[PDB]
């Protein structure tokens, strides 16, 4: 089992970089809720940006 | 195994957020010492309550002065510094409760340390409490089985009791306690063992040996070891013994050890002269009797009344119990030391466990002159109440007697027999560690003690003889050893059926 | 007026008040939330009282709200406290309701006065052979019951509280101090199954309770017996640890500003135990029977709080590990026990003769244990061998079956007259029973039970 | 002991004789020019002498102070030297300031932020606060670069937590667990 | 910096604010200022001897044991 | 042995999970774009909640 | 930012810093301008620290600036410590230029966690059939050593380092803990002697240096000791003496001004022996296994200092003066030496039986020597011939050549498996070699060499 | 052959304090000149009761015997 989850741990973390930046974003819309008009111009550029 | 969705929980935790601004009482640290800090501010703060620092680390307020508050810390002070921040709480010093810590290993505050994951307990209660009172209590009848012989046959252990196991280090204190514990997991009793002051590869080693005989499931395990703050060490016994309060409280039955109280002591009275308090016997604090029976009035019995007073009507016709055994260290046999005769003042009764008869191999060692149970055969079942009348006089000729069997071949016919039945006795009690006997296994080894049928068999085949009659009772009257096991009764057709086969095995086997 | 709380120390909070508005000593007073009751000790200047709670003082905080009472902590007294359960504030904790007293009396109160204490020496018949012999009781009289962890002191009071109530027929009052809430749980459901409950008053303050409480429950079940006592009746009060109190003053002693004593204790210890002490005695109106228990920390009688004990009291048992290490019950040393009624102008000169011959040969016993030890009992004198034998057999003949350990032992419990006692223990000094051997001595009333014993 | 221990009967004292002859403001006056001479490096160097009595010290410090002292100043001075309590003269001046806060039903409330507020947002928070704590509330506004937005309000001993930054350690602590 | 003596005590200190002169109250007179356990600590009594009576009021006496700087102890 | 593969197999997730959410985190640089506008509105809910 | 030194009394210096760059709770500062370095004990407000001075403080002043190190007090470890002598900080004390090592460790850490516990009582063979016949070793234990100077302590030493070193694939740390200087130059050279200095890392803390040099040079060996665990490794700690690490303990306690506990020890007794000793254990990647020599004070089982120190220990070795006067090689007394791992649930049942009949036979052999010594070798039966004859079979094949020793006895010296020790001893105690002499016996490997012996 | 240093009983407890400092200097001078010195300390037991003295006198916090902390390191 220890080399099974070997296996399946770099494609399930490459599943995960997909849903990273919408994370951000999901908790940004809580903690200031008046700026989310402007962030969907912004999560197109800076989900790469802040990833690197 | 690891699929991509699972890992979505995150989302959940984000739309369960209270980003609303809550107000707090805070203060600012001034002074760090061996564990105490001095705090400036905190104005809102109570006698007992939990006070949040950074990193996580928690202490408790002990010294609420005009101008400062003094604190305790719970855990490791090292990182704490001059000029950071505190915080109230709300909230007088807790641990999380009920039946989802059966099977983990904890520390004092009750947060994990076993590596299997978060405790999703869903009620907390206070560490600090006073027992209940006279008129909520019920006398104590119900038994306790250690599975030990000379245990269940002399000293005998009811629901409700405090009773004291105290001795000399490396003579089988921690084994008597663990093997009572394994006994209760198929009795109903849930169990709490607590360790202070340990070594941690010796709770490692006890976790494994409750694993290994299939009663880790049924016991919560707190520990504190040898290189934790004393304040962990001082405060895990009411911490366990809360989570044991819990099933007491509800109308069920519970079992703690408190495997050293001697080391709480020591760390009491470390922390106690960190504070320049005076002492007085041993550099002991002047409350250190305070520390040992604010704890051990909370093992006992409770009426129905209070439990239906207390689940407001829900639980209805029951009493809960919490028995406890606390274990006492002592040097080199010194029973009249400050701190034994404290917790002698306090418990009813205790098991002396002697050093010389370990030392000669008499391995479950319980001295048998001085050890006594204040309960005693009202908690008892009635087979082992009747057959174990002869076991204390037959121990008792024994003890003089057992220095003249250099010179015991000129000696009258009423000591050589006295003497013989002593022997014989004395190598009934022995017993292995790991091996626990039941109410009908017990009962056939005393009536064959008992009733005259160890009187032609030589003393070291005694106890090989003992092993082949409870096998010829497994395989041939397999139904009168369950008929005894129901509730320990005894009347004449049970007499009668154990005596025709302890004679059927002395005359074919 | 009301103060605000501006100190807690654990069970020792320091309250200030307005300067023209400053409570008394021991003033009663009570915080305006939680009604936690605390009594004052000290004033320490600037306003401020020092008090200890009468209770738990988790969750308390700086800046709460305290009134004043004018008055001392009172408690119920009369006809209403018998068969009842009371705490230390006199709050009932038996489930039964309110008490219907018609007054409250305050617990701290001066000794009465050198006219008004009463003199007496008509013998109290206990039934105990050990204790109607070498250490003999009094009416009216008081008795310390001294001993180390688990030598019995408890056992010994239920036998005696047993025994003294056959020709008592007044009232009686049991205080716990300090002691097993199991044990107040077994008295009171005794006294209720035999119906002697409605004769007693109890006041528990037990090991599971804050100092205050331990400080402060003997105060009032002393109040209720005064009040007893001062309405002209004979009384009986009952204490099981006096040491309880001591250790309570133990606790709050730093707390409250003072420098230690001797091995840690409080510096006004022999006050303290004679502002209690000298409350107990019998006046001219009417008379106080008191047993007390008596705690000896780690079996030292030269521990402060037991020497201080011994002089406030008319009849002192000492009791020993090593005399219940022998199997001896109860456990009474002989040699250590006095009284002040073991007197030829009171017992007559025959019972003294025989208490004074038995300590002379447990003397002359306790004289030859090392030799004993060391070379045996073959290279004494004949003498020195006749008194070795006697001494055995008064040693085993002191032992005695109680009733009251019936569970223990499944033997019935005795009681022996005075006459026979001295009638045996003469017959056992004069060589009457020479023949018979040592363990018909053992575990027998009479000396008639013990020659029934010798022919087995 | 601590400051505030050995400076409340001095403060308390000078509070009780200002408030009984209506010199509230003549004392809080004088207890801050004397703090602040009290503080001064040369003037603690010549407190700090071996050879000088405390009357001299006390001399000098009224004369140093001059016409910021009326005649019972002057007499709490020297009743000051005379215990030896010179160097407690700050933390009495801090303890009078607070009693005077209690008398007059005011509070001092520092405010921090992410940016600067203007006066409609100093009033708003301040009648927030006045409704809170039923007192007179003065604010003192800051400016703060490690907030991100939002303002932290202290009182005393009370924190309400409003920046951002406390959030974001909410949501770490909260998915961190 | 020690701890607060008994004669820190803020009627006392604002008495010295309102008069500095030591003759406000007279030289066999003084004031209570505390009571513990037997001990009365007294601001005053300024020509008290060692072992002198002191009269209270309700007919109470007592004796001057110790005679510090600021203080005087009953 | 099966409850040791669970145990090891919920250590991996827990793991993974706690570093996945210690960078949402530190993605706060959404936060870093507000202006004075949004901190008028910030200080309104800070004055409704007093 | 750096502090100023505001107050020298002793070896404790109090230091002044800005508040908002206070230094931690056991922090390394350096004194500008001098070779002294300082750890912090204590913060005691408005930003002074309260520190121990690690050297002499004679010409230090007040004023003094002192830097912050931002961490711990840091040695190196790794190879390059093997071979090399060194102080508490880590600096070279011989005179064989700087340690070219590759990582600094802090000396302060936790012990390793619950889930960290290797389990098992998994047992470290040393190659000595004493040691691993009658006090077996577990790996993760703690030995004492016991016995005065003379009877062979260091070559015991030296071949555990031998053996630990060629067998086993791992290295030793010793740690002098309050270290003579004559002794700690012989031992020096006696291992460049006996070619095992390249085997062990050598940390002196000497008896001439201020005690919180000697309370942390224990701690500076197992952080040494922890970093060879760390590289997979089953690693050797010697303490030269245990009580003079709590003895530093109590001298640091009384410098700061703690109110000390019983019979004159630190408060922080037990906390600070377990510290220590809950570090040294078997973990998952390796173990550190520790042999620690113990004075008793005053002769005095139930003093503090031992009664703290047996709880940890594991096993006990006693070293014997008379075993010493008969010739016999390491001087081991087999009935006086302990192990907890001496049961049979933790070595197996046929080990066990091994040990306990050569014991058996062995104190039987005891007493039947006062017995010959009293009456002569006459009054002894055929049975007891039998016994002497194969007890002092059993006494010479204890005996063992030592690789270190080679100079002392001219042999080769031999490492003997645990599986021919407890089949050696099963053969001489079931009469397979009675045909054998006894000086066969003495100073072979195997019962193999012992017939061989027996035939030149 | 002898140099004979003296402290005696009525001199001050920092002069029997040092003496067996001042004689081991004047011992040490002929060791490190590679000749052979012996050095006798007739009490040792009194330079610690001299040094008991000055640190009792100085408020330094005591310990076993009322010695202090460093008398081991003395
Ligand atoms: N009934 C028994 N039969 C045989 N061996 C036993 C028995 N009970 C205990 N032992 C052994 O005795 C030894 C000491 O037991 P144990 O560790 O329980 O003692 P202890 O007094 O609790 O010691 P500690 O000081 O570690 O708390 C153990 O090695 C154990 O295996
Ligand atoms: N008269 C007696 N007969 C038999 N056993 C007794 C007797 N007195 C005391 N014991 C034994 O001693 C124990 C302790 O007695 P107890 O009165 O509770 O002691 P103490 O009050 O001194 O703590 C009893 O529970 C019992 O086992
Ligand atoms: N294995 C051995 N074989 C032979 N002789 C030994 C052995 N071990 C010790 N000895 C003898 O005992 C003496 C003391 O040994 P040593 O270890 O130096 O004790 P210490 O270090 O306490 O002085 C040595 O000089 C040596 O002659
Ligand atoms: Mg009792």
């Amino acid at each position: 089992a220890q080399a099974e989850i070997e296996q399946e741990l770099n494609s399930v973390k490459d599943a995960l970089r997909a849903q990273v930046g919408a994370l951000a974003v999901t908790g940004a819309e809580k903690i200031l809720g008046a700026s989310i008009d402007a962030n969907a111009h912004e999560q197109l550029v800076s989900k790469l940006a802040a990833e690197i | 195994l690891n699929p991509s969705e699972i890992s979505e929980i995150i989302k959940g935790r984000i739309e369960k957020l209270d980003v609303a601004s809550q107000a707090r009482n805070e203060g600012t640290i001034v002074s760090v010492s061996d564990g105490i800090v001095r705090i400036y501010g905190l104005a809102d703060v109570m006698y007992g309550e939990m006070i949040e620092f950074p990193g996580g680390v928690y202490g408790m307020a002990l010294n609420l002065e005009q101008d400062s508050v003094g604190a305790v810390v719970l855990g490791e002070y090292q990182g704490l510094a001059e000029g950071m921040n505190a915080k109230c709480t709300g909230r007088i010093l807790e641990v999380p409760v009920g039946p989802e810590l059966l099977g983990r290993v904890v520390d004092a505050l009750g947060n994990p340390i076993d590596g299997k994951g978060p405790i999703d307990a869903k009620a907390t209660d206070a560490v600090e409490k006073v027992a209940p009172g006279v008129i909520w209590r019920k006398s104590v009848d119900q038994p306790v089985q250690t599975g030990y012989k000379s245990v269940d046959a002399m000293i005998p252990v009811g629901r409700g009791q405090r009773e004291l196991i105290i001795g000399d280090r490396q003579i089988g204190k921690t084994a008597l306690a663990v093997d009572a514990i394994i006994n209760q997991k198929d009795s109903g009793i849930k169990c709490v063992y607590v360790a202070i002051g340990q070594k941690q590869s010796t709770i490692a080693n006890v976790v494994r040996k409750l694993e290994e005989n299939g009663a880790l499931a049924n016991t919560i395990v707190v520990a504190a070891s040898a290189s934790e703050s004393a304040a962990l060490q001082y405060l895990a016994p009411y911490s366990g013994c809360t989570m044991g309060e819990y099933f007491r409280d509800r109308g069920e039955d519970a079992l703690i050890v408190y495997d050293d109280l001697s080391k709480q002591a020591v760390a009491y009275r470390q922390i106690s002269l960190l504070l320049r308090r005076p002492p007085g016997r041993e550099a002991y604090p002047g409350d250190v009797f305070y520390l040992h029976s604010r704890l051990l009035e909370r093992a006992s019995r409770v009426s129905e009344e209070y439990v239906e007073k207390f689940t407001n009507g829900a639980v209805t016709g029951k009493t809960g119990s919490l028995t406890a055994l606390p274990i006492i260290e002592t040097q080199a046999g010194d029973v009249s030391a400050f701190v034994p005769t404290n917790v002698i003042s306090i418990t009813d009764g205790q098991i002396f466990l002697e050093s010389a008869m370990f030392n000669s191999g008499i391995r479950p060692a319980v001295n048998a002159g001085i050890s006594v149970s204040r309960v005693g055969g009202a908690a008892q079942t009635k087979i082992i109440k009747k057959l174990s009348g002869g076991i204390r006089t037959a121990l008792a000729q024994y003890r003089e007697l057992a220095a003249f069997a250099q010179f015991a071949s000129d000696l009258d016919e009423a000591t050589r027999k006295q003497l013989e039945h002593g022997q014989r006795v004395t190598e009934l009690m022995k017993q292995k560690q790991y091996a626990p006997m039941s109410i009908a296994e017990m009962s056939l080894s005393l009536y064959a003690a008992e009733r005259g049928f160890l009187q032609d068999v030589e003393i070291a085949k005694v106890g090989s003889f003992e092993q082949a009659l409870i096998s010829y009772f497994q395989r041939e009257h397999a139904a009168l050893l369950a008929k005894i096991n129901e509730k320990g009764d005894f009347n004449d057709e049970i007499d009668a059926g154990i005596k025709a086969g302890i004679e059927k095995f002395k005359a074919t086997q | 007026s009301s103060g605000r709380i501006v100190q807690i120390i654990g069970a020792v909070i320091d309250v200030e008040f307005p300067r023209d508005a400053v409570p008394s000593i021991y003033e009663a007073l009570k915080v305006q939330g939680v009604e936690t009751t605390l009594e004052v000790q000290q004033q320490l200047g600037d306003g401020v009282v020092r008090s200890i709670a009468m209770g738990s003082t988790e969750g308390l905080k700086r800046g709460l709200n305290v009134d004043s009472t004018g008055a001392a902590i009172s408690v119920p007294v009369g006809k209403a406290t018998l068969g009842r359960i009371m705490d230390v504030l006199g709050n009932p904790i038996d489930e039964a309701g309110p008490i219907g007293e018609e007054e409250r009396w305050g617990i701290h109160r001066e000794a009465p006065s050198y006219a008004d204490q009463a003199g007496g020496n008509e013998l109290l018949e206990t039934g105990i052979k050990v204790i109607d012999l070498v250490c003999p009781f009094a009416k009216g009289g008081k008795v310390g019951l001294f001993g180390g962890a688990g030598v019995g002191k408890t056992v010994n009071m239920m036998e005696l509280i047993r025994n003294i109530a056959i020709e008592h027929s007044g009232y009686s009052v049991f205080a716990g101090v300090g002691e097993r809430t199991r044990e107040g749980n077994d008295f009171y459901h005794e006294m209720k199954d035999s119906n002697v409950l409605d004769k007693v008053a109890l006041v528990y303050g037990q090991m599971n309770e804050p100092p205050g409480n331990r400080l402060r429950v003997a105060l009032t079940g002393l109040t209720m017996a005064e009040k007893f006592r001062d309405e002209g009746r004979d009384v009986l009060l009952f204490i099981d640890n006096i040491y309880r109190y001591t250790l309570a003053g133990t606790e709050v002693s730093a707390l409250l500003g003072r420098m230690p004593s001797a091995v840690g204790y409080q510096p006004t210890l022999a006050e303290e135990m004679g502002v209690l002490q000298e409350r107990i005695t019998s006046t001219k109106k009417g008379s106080i029977t008191s047993i007390q228990a008596v705690y000896v920390p780690a079996d030292d009688l030269t521990d402060p709080s037991p020497a201080t004990t011994f002089a406030h009291l008319d009849a002192t048992v000492v009791l020993s590990r090593d005399i219940a290490s022998l199997g001896i019950y109860p456990a009474v040393d002989p040699l250590d026990s006095t009284s002040r009624q073991l007197d030829p102008l009171v017992i007559g000169q025959d019972h003294y003769d025989t208490a004074r011959g038995v300590q002379y040969v447990l003397q002359r016993y306790k004289e030859l244990k090392d030799i004993i030890a060391i070379l045996g009992m073959d290279e004494l004198s004949e003498a020195d061998k006749l008194l070795v034998a006697r001494a055995r057999k008064i040693q085993r003949f002191l032992s005695q079956p109680f009733f009251v350990a019936e569970v223990f032992t499944g033997s019935p419990g005795k009681y022996v007259s005075l006459k026979d006692t001295i009638a045996g223990f003469k017959g056992i000094l004069n060589g009457d029973y020479d023949h018979l051997p040592e363990q018909a001595f053992y575990m027998v009333g009479g000396i008639e039970e013990a020659v029934e014993k010798a022919k087995k | 002991a601590e400051l505030t221990t050995l400076a409340r009967p001095y403060a308390k004292a000078a509070f009780e004789y200002a408030q009984a002859h209506q010199q509230l403001a003549d004392w809080s006056a004088a207890l801050g020019v004397l703090a602040a001479v009290s503080q001064d490096d040369t003037v603690r160097q010549l407190l700090k002498e071996p050879q000088l009595t405390s009357s001299a010290k006390a001399q000098s410090l009224i004369d140093v102070c001059g016409d910021k002292l009326n005649a019972p100043a002057q007499n709490f001075v020297r009743t000051v030297a005379e215990n030896k309590r010179l160097e407690l003269l700050p933390t009495i001046a801090e303890m009078y300031e607070q009693l005077k806060a209690e008398q007059e039903k005011s509070v001092e409330v520092e405010v921090t932020s992410a940016f600067t507020l203007s006066k409609e947002q100093q009033d708003k928070l301040a009648k927030a606060l006045s409704a809170r704590l039923s007192r007179e509330v003065r604010l003192h506004a800051s400016e703060d670069a490690s907030l991100i937005g939002g303002v932290i309000i202290r009182a005393g001993d009370l924190v309400i937590d409003g920046s951002v930054r406390g959030k974001l350690a909410k949501l770490a602590e909260a998915l961190k667990s | 910096m020690q701890q607060l003596n008994p004669s820190e005590i803020s009627e006392i200190i604002k008495g010295r604010i309102e008069k500095l002169d030591v003759a406000s109250q007279a030289r066999n007179e003084g004031t209570i200022v505390s009571v513990s356990d037997g001990i009365v600590r007294i601001y005053g009594l300024a020509d008290v001897m060692y072992g002198e009576m002191i009269e209270f009021p309700g007919g109470v006496y007592g004796m001057a044991l110790n005679l510090e700087q600021d203080s005087v102890g009953a």
